[PDB]
RNA sequence: GGCACCUCGAUGUCGGCUCAUCGCAUCCUGGGGCUGUAGUCGGUCCCAAGGGUUGGGCUGUUCGCCCAUUAAAGCGGUACGCGAGCUGGGUUCAGAACGUCGUGAGACAGUUCGGUCCCUAUCCGUCGCGGGCGCAGGAAAUUUGAGAGGAGCUGUCCUUAGUACGAGAGGACCGGGAUGGACGCACCGCUGGUGUACCAGUUGUUCUGCCAAGGGCAUCGCUGGGUAGCUAUGUGCGGACGGGAUAAGUGCUGAAAGCAUCUAAGCAUGAAGCCCCCCUCAAGAUGAGAUUUCCCAUUCCGCAAGGAAGUAAGAUCCCUGAAAGAUGAUCAGGUUGAUAGGUCUGAGGUGGAAGUGUGGCGACACAUGGAGCUGACAGAUACUAAUCGAUCGAGGACUUAACC
């Protein structure tokens, strides 16, 4: 598979050359820098690890300064790997840029989401809430919790928590644009994260 | 809504073992003397970074 | 957004002049009707003379209105109230002339008696 | 965001009018800490604003802040104060006529105190 | 965000536009296409809204039509909007227009300020 | 229903709302056998619990009946689930009445009108979020996956094809294609909503000595809009293709028992079902895993059992903050720096500021001028604040292989 790492800077619409109105989602990604080759015989599976942007020197420290110098870079902020890519297609120290993919090609995403704080089940989970009126004092309670006879509540009743920050990918995403001339990257939909994230894109498992 | 048994004394001090309060971060004054917390302008020798502020 | 039990002005020769939604088709439970699908409803209130009197269940589709309807190319088409007009089962209208502008998502969905019958449409 | 100080906009925006009033009357306000850090940016438009010191800019000023006695054997009032004697001061350094010293918090409440001067 | 957004989005916004105020009135010319048989059909009306930037720039217009007050919307620079011009210019105060659909009839009117 | 076994030093009783969860004796969707199954439809029976299983009218009603849809409008258990979650319509108080019974006070699983539902969560339990310690040095990252979660639903239309079948009527199996309903996930460009330090108009009163221009209060005084942020009714996507082992079933070969026989030996096929494939968490997985990178194995004491005291890498305290946030935490930053607030330039929004001058008796309208103003938005700018400091934090036991 292939697949780049970036950062979301934006989203907007983008006509098509046909009449049609097609939202876009807008994400900048300089060009990524492969920094470790991992293998089978020692890793236990075969993947490539990669940085995607720059840091200064003063929050640079000095392991990953190390761990850096054999691709001779500078040190990324931002590293993740991928799983199923071609072993021999890439070699350590090469860059990955935004060219391999192609307007067009359906795309799996995956970015991290908002965070939302503590939020209450009524915006946690959806469920309805008891009435507004009519002598209610059930305005927005979290439901019942149980029965009786198991004499405690069970294991995922669902309740108020904290939302947000959790992963979360969204499949079958179209590429409809790429500006190799300013790193960019255009593709229709609505793509998860805040602004100025992370975001990684990948070739569509399905 | 009432306490079904009274709490024995290792549970008090070991609910209690978390609410002892944590030292201020002392720094040795600009203004030769005496303690001062940072970031706080100097209680005693009335100076901050160096300068004096009547 | 067309609604259960929503009253719903008529723009047909039918005689009908105010019916009421029974319920939207469709799925099971469909919470919703937009421009274009059809939508069972009775009768509230009628011409004297007319095909339809005043309350009887008949079926219908709503053809205009006040929430938008939204095209691909990214216009919007809206309305100041809602009408419908009776349709019998052979899925043209009951009425031989209608009244007032109908919007043109009843050209898909396969409409065009009802369309050419119609005075203009946008 | 902005902070809400504890009470809704009415007697918060007569809380901030009268701070900014008290900072031209003597130059140096002692406050907490959180007055200070909303209070920075509301003088310093002010103080833009006397920098302007147009007409249009007198009346603007004039529909904020409120009108004491600033220096009493001149009968100079805070507006008039303001738009001669500071804007001709600090005209010249294009932002940043505030600055906040942190101090130990009051024994009343450990509410914690700032030091608010014009420089 | 909005250099790169207006930069990557010049080459589609549009140019061919008469700047127009949303109290005016316009006829607009879409190329809308029925059974594959090109033509236009002609919108005459007066606008009520304009609102947004860059090409989410939009703007939409209201003309009654057999007794039936209508809504039309479009985005700005669509390609598919042939022709526009100004057919009168109106004078209004608020920047957007909202009660004309509770003013219906005459009562309507719009001053032409013949600017 | 019978019995009276726990509870009368109190175990809250119908129905409804919010929330589910389980079983299968399956309502739909899946696979089949028989048919008095031609085909469209069915009847019964078997395998199958993955998912789903509608809105109204009437009555306090479960239940029913009716209206209209749907693939279907399942049956039951969980103190007839769920009142330290809610409801109080009815039964189950005290008032009053009707019918009836009683000489009467009064009474009726007879009716009718009205009728106080307390609790600051201790421990389990549940949902999130932190600190310590451990993982035979000390750190920064990237991971593996045991093992947990979630999704796992369906219609309609076109074609095959008016083709097989059918005197006819009518109408397919299998296979392709388009589109929808409901759910869930994510997110503001669009449609909008909100938007209480944004803008504009406007009444009363009061204040800034007066006019002009403004301030206060009157729900943000009222009214029309509206940035960011949040948001759905708005937008994008999903439930695809597959693999393996199967259930009911269909078999191939073949004796026991010269035949027969899906069977005992063997070899197959076969489900929305099981495990994976999809998404998320996940090494406290004490079995504490793996990879890469950096720090090095200093100073003393009993010399050695082992301690203590400075440190390295690297952290922390403290400070500016938000994309994070109840606080912790996370992340961006802390003078070689754009972290936040200013200033300037903008986007966008409100929309024609004041002051002038003209016309007009006049309220007013014009030009100056898309003017004036602008909370969160995005670029630059060292202007102001992130200063001096401090604290923590390595020196490593037996054997087999192997070579100083």
């Amino acid at each position: 598979t292939k697949g780049i790492l970036g950062r979301k800077i934006g989203m907007t619409q983008v006509f098509a050359e046909n009449g049609d109105l097609i939202p876009v989602t807008v994400i900048e990604a300089a060009p990524n820098v492969v920094l470790q080759k991992k293998t089978a015989e020692n890793d236990g599976y075969e993947a490539i690890q990669l940085g995607f942007d720059d840091k200064r020197e003063k929050l640079s420290n000095k392991p990953e300064k190390g761990h850096v110098a054999k691709a001779e870079t500078a040190p990324k902020r931002f590293v993740k790997e991928l799983r199923g890519v071609e072993m021999d297609a890439y070699e350590v120290g090469q860059e990955v840029k935004v060219e391999i993919f192609s307007a067009g090609e359906i795309v799996d995403v995956t970015g991290v989401s908002k965070g939302k704080g503590f939020q209450g089940a009524i915006k946690r989970h959806g469920q309805s809430r008891g009435p507004m009126s009519h002598g209610s004092r059930y305005h927005r309670r979290p439901g019942s919790m149980g029965p009786v006879d198991p004499n405690r509540v069970f294991k995922g009743k669902l309740l108020p928590g904290r939302m947000g920050g959790e992963q979360i990918t969204v499949q079958n995403l179209e590429i409809v644009k790429v500006d190799a001339e300013r790193n960019l990257l255009l593709i229709k939909g609505n793509v998860p994260g805040a602004k100025k994230s992370l975001i990684t894109v990948k070739s569509a498992v399905k | 809504a009432v306490p079904f048994r009274r709490t024995s004394k290792m549970k008090k001090r070991l609910r209690r073992t978390h609410f002892k309060l944590n030292v201020p971060g002392m720094t040795e004054c600009p203004s030769c003397g005496e303690m001062k917390l940072s970031h706080r302008v100097c209680k005693a020798c009335g100076s901050y970074n160096g300068k004096d502020i009547n | 957004m067309i609604q259960q039990e929503t009253r719903l002005k008529v723009a047909d020769n039918s005689g009908a002049r105010e019916v009421l939604t029974i319920k939207v088709l469709g799925g099971s439970g469909r919470k919703t009707a937009n421009i274009g699908d059809v939508i069972v409803c009775t009768v509230k209130q009628a011409t004297p003379g007319g095909v339809v009197k005043k309350g009887e269940v008949v079926k219908a589709v709503i053809v205009r209105t006040k929430s938008g309807a939204r095209r691909s190319d990214g216009s919007y088409i809206s309305f100041d109230e809602n009408a419908c007009v009776i349709i019998r089962d052979d899925k043209s209208p009951r009425g031989t002339r209608i009244f007032g502008p109908v919007a043109r998502e009843l050209r898909e969905n396969n409409f065009m008696k009802i369309v050419s019958l119609a005075p203009e449409v946008i | 965001s902005y902070r809400k100080l504890g009470r809704t906009s009415a007697q918060r925006k007569a809380m901030l009018r009268d701070l900014t009033t008290d900072l031209i009357i003597n130059e140096r306000i002692e406050t907490t800490e959180t007055r200070a850090k909303e209070l920075r940016s509301v003088v310093e438009k002010m103080i833009t604003l006397g920098k302007r010191g147009d007409l249009h800019a007198r009346r603007q000023a004039a529909a904020y802040i409120r009108n004491e006695v600033a220096n009493e054997e001149n009968n100079q009032d805070a507006l008039q104060k303001l738009f001669s004697d500071i804007a001709t001061r600090y005209e010249e350094r294009q932002g940043g006529y505030t600055r906040i010293m942190k101090l130990g918090p009051r024994r009343g409440d450990g509410a914690p105190m700032a030091i608010i001067e014009l420089v | 965000m909005q250099k790169l957004i207006e930069d990557i989005t010049k080459e589609q916004l549009r140019t061919d536009l008469p700047a127009f105020r949303p109290g005016d009135t316009l006829r607009v010319h879409v190329k809308v296409v029925e059974g594959n048989r090109e033509r236009i059909q002609i919108f005459e009306g007066v606008v009520i809204k304009r609102r947004g930037g860059g090409i989410s720039e939009t703007f939409t217009v209201r003309k009654i039509s057999y007794g039936v007050g209508v809504e039309r919307t479009f985005p700005v620079h669509t390609p598919k909007i042939a022709k526009i011009e100004v057919v009168r210019y109106g004078k209004v105060r608020r920047a957007k227009l909202y009660y004309l659909r509770e003013l219906r009839g005459k009562a309507a009117r719009i001053k032409e300020i013949r600017r």
